[PDB]
């Protein structure tokens, strides 16, 4: 297989346009000199994400590809958000595919998905992460952070905003160098040589709660608590799992290019035996999904669906084969919010693990025929796109070659995907990898009214994004771990519309000047997830020959509507089909 | 005073029972001090070594020994939250209300750290519930700061 | 043995749980998806170092283990400290050992080992790392740095901190792009055209001693030299080095893989004959190890200082160099450093022996040489002196699984060690590799105090650690190189608890607040050097089989004794034992 090396990037609370104008194209201009590339093609997301895939001519060895790219992405992280260089950038030399996944439940219900999800994170995930061959290890769920879930009345009321309160947690959630008594150079006799230990980092919710944001001039105190709720919460909530319907976490693991599957895994089961001895009552390792006694089925929904709604089809699958297939099917490991392709509300996986080979006989009850009767009864759920698979025709990108930017090069592909589907005998299932605009909401700042009134534009726009969007303060300790630390509005407070209204921004003058001041807002469309190929802007566009047909006519025949599309529309073929 | 002095301390320290009887038996001195001015008791009342204090105490260990820093070995045990020592110290008369040299009392320590059966007890021996440290701070004011309903019950 | 990458930072002034916590754990997080590694283990200690040890698979290529180790210590490089970055992070082969060191020693008692250090540095090091057959090259030493040795009373007079000093040599020790007169794009019929040239670095201490912090409202001006001492120094102090009692630097010099060590030793000598005619007057080059020599380790007590070491030093020293005269060349002498630590209560002697041939029979052979000198030094007092000679033993590592804390692991350890004590009949001398707790001192900044005074915490804690731990501001050029510049307190202000209440910081409303009004100190007991073992915290333990038993015996032994430990404890073993 080609092989392939993944760049992999966030930045908390970012739309895809924000992504990909301060981190992708920043990435993408940068990845020159490195041998053997053959493409690279990169998603921005509404999630925050990026992922940039670099395919290297068959042959090219991994090792060399994987370290050629870590060292331009070095030199080009300097220009990138510091929000984004903080969490943390990866480079992987990884399979796509998974090769295991370890679940974890707990058996006594003594812990809610989240404390699992942490605790996996916590003590077993770096243990997996650093076994030999393992490419590319994704938590099914988040670690903890400790999250202050900010209140706009209470910060209204005390003149505070979410500055003061990052402000505050950087002052006194600090770890201090401090030097020694007695340190060197010292004066001749010196009897005592000391460390000098100052402030630390917090290590609990209490801890937090007690941070002093100010002091009022009657002589009382606000404490953080007395604007914010302070909880263990994850650093995101986007990964929920489940397995046979019970919460879980675990850990999806993927091979690293050219590393034994069979060494690998048994390396991973060694790792799990040393960890088992110490889990907490009723911590549990399931094995779901070990790699023809086992598949997949993805759950794909229209951008827009929510969590809710993805949950809803994802227990249609996992009901179908706890009672339909109960005779054939051992397990079942869901995933809601990951999936084929990756992260968002509108994705799920289910992993499906059968019952013993020689107790499912009759080829009825072989894997071929149980995923497609599945596929057969999920062919009818609503506005989901649900299949069940193991783990060809065409892989077209459609590019825009003159600036045209997003909405005509949409046109274009709507343009194109017409034109095929007038062409039945030849085409079939032509249609967009990618996702569909969905309305956002777009909040102008009046830089005029804020000047008038002597609000910053900075205390603006961290106001907003720390609230609706989340920040990374800094770092604390959990039980020994070093964890990060977010601020966010409690969820009631960024909700709706109205709430936009609510969030209060202190003036140079100490006025409290509410957000519906110095703002306006509209409804208008725009993109979940941007694509690019070879550093121009992109969309993937699926399909396969007619029957009766070979991929080459079908392929000829998509060359022949690509060159009728209109000015500085260009193309290219990719996967499969270069 | 002695070499004996320095093995006293580091006896202590370690937790180590039957040397510091030894040494004490060869006339170690039993208020040796380290540099930063802990005594054995000190030592054995940070680190919860029960049976040293006891046997310390009974070979005239001074109870009020204070660090080059103003505090005891009750601030020590207080702070540390071992109940059995603080009882000894305080039965050995440990001043109750000795301050460091920030005005912190064994009280305030025992009260930061929620430790409310000590607490109970060096209320009985007559702390001051009043007492300030230098920045005007009472136990009071501890339990209120760290939200410790329990204890600000106890202190009304 | 097995190849081995170590990574080393810095951070100057931390304790050992401010650079676990702030950098350890982040690197240590970040160490997956490289290939092969065994083990990892790491130690943060209270002179700001880190080492982290990666232990590979015999038979990997420790160059491709290097790489992979650097990329990934690279891109985690933003989450680390800005002063640990400034540093620099290191990562090297450390499995290698020394072709030879080299001792320079000034024998006219003209130059102080930071003089000769960097001149070293600045004429030496440079071509013996070009020498033919050279690999790494460690510096004993640095070069120079401007040293700023701030007076807290000179401060307080003129109402400045050492935050104003910081400022001021950023402002007037700079050296910025000020661009061109007739630039392009010009007016077009431009003839002239120059370089503007604006601020440059500083150059000596008499440039630096200029520097103008302040003007007073009578018209009088504060400069730096009002307020420090000036002079160049060395970049740290923590080390004194002697060679046969006279003040000493040198190159520790690693043979490159694949050349041959006989002429690459050759090369090196021969480049140093080169270099002796432009020597200044009193230098000399000495050769104690190259490819005889036994090591002394001296060990003083809790909190014992650097003064107290090299007292001890100089007694080894005058021991071999009298009592062994007929036997020892010569004895270089470390202070704050040991194996098992570094700190100013360690140290230790390396002993080069005259010729095989000018030691006739066996009373002066090396063993005899050393049980000598041990039984001479079990005399001195309130140190551990020891002099050695580098299928016996065991390495065993005990492991918080759980979060316990330091505390309780070192409770878990000693049960351990208790246990291990009453089978003298299977076990002896088990004992743990690593330091004991000492006393520290705790201040706790009053957050209430400072904000009613109108006091900034980031004036306090850059008050606090730049005056006790020293600050690496920015860069000068000393003779045409570049060097670093540091502030710190002159030594005798920054020596006891008392001393801590001469320090002022400038409030809001310009008035200076004593240390004293918003702080309060205890002494506590905490940790010199903290251990990981594979990411958790650890801490090893050594010893051996009794007489005439087994390794395996004693080994399964102690994994006995190991599972009658509090809960969350673990174990594994290492090095050796692995
Ligand atoms: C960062 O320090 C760890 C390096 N260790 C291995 C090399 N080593 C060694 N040092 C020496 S001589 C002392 C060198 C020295 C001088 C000043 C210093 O001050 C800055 C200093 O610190 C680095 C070291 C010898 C010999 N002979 C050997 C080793 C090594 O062992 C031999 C047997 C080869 C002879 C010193 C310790």
């Amino acid at each position: 297989a080609p092989p392939a090396v993944t760049i992999s990037a966030s930045y908390p609370g970012a739309d895809a346009k924000t992504v990909q104008d301060t981190v992708t194209q920043v990435i993408e201009q940068n990845m020159n000199g490195i041998d053997n590339l053959m493409y690279m093609s990169s998603n921005s997301d509404s999630t925050g994400t990026v992922q940039i895939t670099l395919t290297f001519e068959s042959g090219t060895d991994a090792d060399i590809a994987q370290v050629q790219v870590q060292n331009k992405l070095q030199l080009a992280m300097p220009l990138l958000p510091q929000e984004v260089q903080q969490q943390g950038v990866s480079v992987e030399k990884s399979s796509s595919s998974f090769l295991m996944v370890v679940g974890v439940i707990n058996t006594d219900g003594t812990m809610t998905q989240e404390d699992i999800s942490d605790y996996v994170a916590a003590n077993m995930k770096d243990a997996i992460s650093r076994t030999s061959g393992v490419g590319d290890v994704q938590l099914f769920g988040s670690q903890y952070a400790m999250r202050i879930w900010m209140n706009p009345n209470e910060l209204n009321k005390f003149q505070l905003t979410p500055v003061d309160v990052i402000t505050a947690i950087k002052a006194q959630n600090a770890q201090v160098a401090a030097g020694q008594l007695g340190g060197t150079p010292p004066v001749k006799g010196q009897q005592l040589n000391a460390s000098i230990i100052a402030q630390t980092r917090l290590t609990s919710t209490e801890e937090f709660g007690k941070i002093l944001l100010k002091v009022n001039q009657d002589g009382s105190r606000v404490l953080l608590r007395d604007v914010a709720k302070i909880e263990l919460g994850g650093e995101n909530y986007d990964i929920i799992a489940e397995f046979n319907g019970q919460p879980a976490s675990g850990l999806g693991i993927k091979l690293a290019t050219g590393a034994n599957a069979l060494d690998t895994a048994a390396a991973i089961r060694a790792e799990l035996a040393k960890m088992e001895p110490f889990f907490p009552s009723g911590l549990k390792i399931v094995y779901p999904y070990d790699t023809q006694g086992v598949f997949m089925t993805m759950v794909q929904l229209p951008a827009g669906a929510t969590q809710e709604r993805t949950q809803k089809v994802l227990n249609e699958v996992t009901h179908y084969y706890l009672t339909k297939e109960k005779n054939n099917v051992e397990s079942v490991f869901a995933v809601n919010g990951f999936g084929f392709a990756g992260r968002g509300q509108n994705t799920g996986i289910a992993f499906v693990s059968l019952k013993d080979w020689a107790d499912r006989p009759g080829e009825e009850n072989k894997v071929e025929a149980i995923t497609m009767r599945a596929t057969r009864a999920f062919s009818q759920i609503k506005d989901a796109m649900v299949f069940a698979f193991n783990l060809t025709g065409f892989d077209f990108e459609l590019i825009d070659q003159a600036g045209l930017g997003h909405e005509k090069l949409t046109q274009a592909r709507n343009q194109l995907l017409a034109e095929a589907a007038k062409h039945p005998d030849m085409l079939t299932s032509v249609r967009p990898n990618g996702l569909e605009d969905t309305p956002q909401f777009k909040i102008d700042i009046d830089q005029e009214k804020a000047q008038a009134l002597g609000v910053s534009i900075n205390d603006i726009n961290t106001t907003l994004g720390a609230a609706w969007g989340g920040s990374y303060v800094n770092d604390f300790i959990d039980r020994g771990r070093v964890k990060k630390v977010y601020v966010m509005s409690e969820a009631k407070y960024r909700m709706l519309p109205d709430d936009i209204g609510d969030w209060y921004v202190r003036a140079a003058d100490g006025q409290m000047v509410p957000f519906s001041a110095f703002s306006s807002s509209r409804w208008e469309y725009g993109s979940p997830r941007l694509e690019r190929y070879n550093g121009l802007p992109s969309m993937e566009i699926l399909g396969q020959a007619a029957p009766g047909k070979s991929t080459g006519e079908a392929m000829e025949l998509m060359e022949q509507l690509a060159s009728k599309l209109p000015t500085g529309v260009g193309y290219d073929w990719t996967g499969m089909s270069y | 005073g002695s070499d004996l002095g320095k093995k006293l301390l580091e006896a202590a320290r370690a937790g180590r029972d039957d040397e510091v009887r030894i040494l004490m038996a060869n006339g170690a001195d039993v208020n040796a001090a380290d540099v930063v001015g802990w005594t054995p008791l000190h030592l054995a009342a940070y680190w919860g070594h029960l049976e040293i204090v006891e046997v310390l105490l009974k070979n005239g260990a001074d109870v009020n020994a204070y660090d080059t820093l103003g505090s005891t070995p009750l601030h020590l045990a207080a702070h540390f939250g071992h109940l059995e020592i603080v009882e000894v110290l305080l039965k050995n008369g440990a001043d109750v209300n000795a301050k460091d040299d920030n005005g912190i009392t064994p009280l305030h320590l025992a009260a930061n750290r929620g430790h409310l059966e000590i607490v109970e007890v060096l209320l009985k021996y007559g702390a001051d519930v009043n007492a300030q440290d230098k920045f005007g701070k009472t136990a009071f004011d501890i339990s209120i700061n760290n939200g410790n309903e329990d204890l600000a019950e106890i202190l009304q």
